[PDB]
């Protein structure tokens, strides 16, 4: 199925497959608490990851694996694909996290947070990082995406179709330097840079999960966090 | 069994 | 200007290989829970002066200021132990070569808490290598890379050394007669891999400054300070 | 006042 596909294809798919921005709770005038801006992430999160949900399915390659597989993937990448998509939709805003579109963050809001201050310059930097990347949506699904299908790879044949997968959408960023008139270097280059950000996104995931558990969430967040710890 | 598992096979 | 940048492929491989840090072997004498911490700890604190040398001969990694290359040093050293012993474990299928006088399996790894699924991750890791067929001039350049990424964002001179072992690794597999859709597909292998390598650490790590295994063995100051800086 | 400062110089 997904091996059959053309970059443009991929693309194509992934575009189309892509999960609405969802809007918050906040009331601008009830007053910032810690307790409050815990509760609008998570409700927040909480509905993104139905989203996320019917959103993997439509990710090519995936429906082929089990259901096992499949939860395995989700349980251990979902943070990286809830980051980067903030980071994402936070390039246009330089030191601002657009988490909806009604509810812009800065530094200080994370200050109400104990601990998550550092996490907030973390991803400010990769949104920055992107921005100066001019990164393009079809390069923000595509990684995305690999997030998905790497993120878990090495958790557990069945991984080799999940590899094939991820050299197709190699292929696919690829093609989309080339047509963006970057040199044979120059398409090296910004794919090595990209792959890399993964490593940081990564990096926050990890430490945002070990202060997410040791805890308001709800029954979906607990069941996936509970993955991790 | 999880409500992962129940939203991923719907 | 940094010398690095003026460096070409074959001289950015042959500095690397130059600069590798020595096998280190670990103390002679089965393995209960504080023998093993004693021994994976004094053998990491050895390491750890091998590689802050090793850093220092990484190209471009002089040019930064002395901060620089202790904060990168601090958020990646975990990180470069792995891929060292990930790498020296290669040639030994569901064994973790340590040391040439210490190999373990995922047996020996059960008697410490919650070792045994970074073992196995370490393990996946290693096979992941043998069956990429991974090179050492591959293997030295994925290792600065880790040096050099991993505390990035926490500027626009590192970018441009990176950039510099991008051209490195390409240049490798085109050496090695790769096709143009077979190198950026290898070089994207590699380092969807350095994520993982990333998340081993920060497991890793957290079981390291983890109170309860802080205090069950002497720790060397030089690991402790290497510690609180994942505060 | 760290270890790594030492080593890094010498
Ligand atoms: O790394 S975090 O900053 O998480 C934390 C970091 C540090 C302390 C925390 C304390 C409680 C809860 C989360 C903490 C994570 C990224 C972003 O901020 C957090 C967070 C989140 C918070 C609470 C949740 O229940 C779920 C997600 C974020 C988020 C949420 C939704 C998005 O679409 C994008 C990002
Ligand atoms: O990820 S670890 O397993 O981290 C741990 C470190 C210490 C205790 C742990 C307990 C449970 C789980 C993990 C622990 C780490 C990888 C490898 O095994 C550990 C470990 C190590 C142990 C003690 C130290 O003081 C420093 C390093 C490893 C190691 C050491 C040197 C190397 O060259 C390569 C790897």
């Amino acid at each position: 199925l997904a091996l059959s596909l053309t970059a443009d294809q991929m693309v194509s798919a992934l575009l189309d497959a892509e999960p609405p921005i969802l809007y918050s709770e906040y009331d601008p005038t009830r007053p910032f608490s810690e307790a409050s801006m815990m509760g609008l992430l998570t409700n927040l999160a909480d509905r993104e990851l139905v989203h996320m949900i019917n959103w993997a399915k439509r990710v090519p390659g995936f429906v082929d694996l089990t259901l096992h597989d499949q939860v395995h993937l989700l349980e251990c990448a979902w943070l990286e694909i809830l980051m980067i998509g903030l980071v994402w939709r936070s390039m246009e805003h330089p030191g601002k996290l657009l988490f909806a579109p009604n509810l812009l963050l800065d530094r200080n809001q994370g200050k109400c947070v104990e601990g998550m201050v550092e996490i907030f310059d973390m991803l400010l930097a990769t949104s920055s990082r992107f921005r100066m990347m001019n990164l393009q949506g079809e390069e923000f699904v595509c990684l995305k995406s690999i997030i998905l299908l790497n993120s878990g790879v090495y958790t557990f044949e069945e991984k080799d179709h999940i590899h094939r997968v991820l050299d197709k959408i190699t292929d696919t960023l690829i093609h989309l330097m080339a047509k963006a008139g970057l040199t044979l270097q120059q398409q090296h280059q910004r794919l090595a840079q990209l792959l890399l950000i993964l490593s940081h996104i990564r990096h926050m995931s990890n430490k945002g999960m070990e202060h997410l558990y040791s805890m308001p969430l709800s029954d979906l967040l607990l069941e996936m966090l509970d993955a991790h710890r | 069994h999880k409500i992962l598992h129940r939203l991923l096979q719907d």
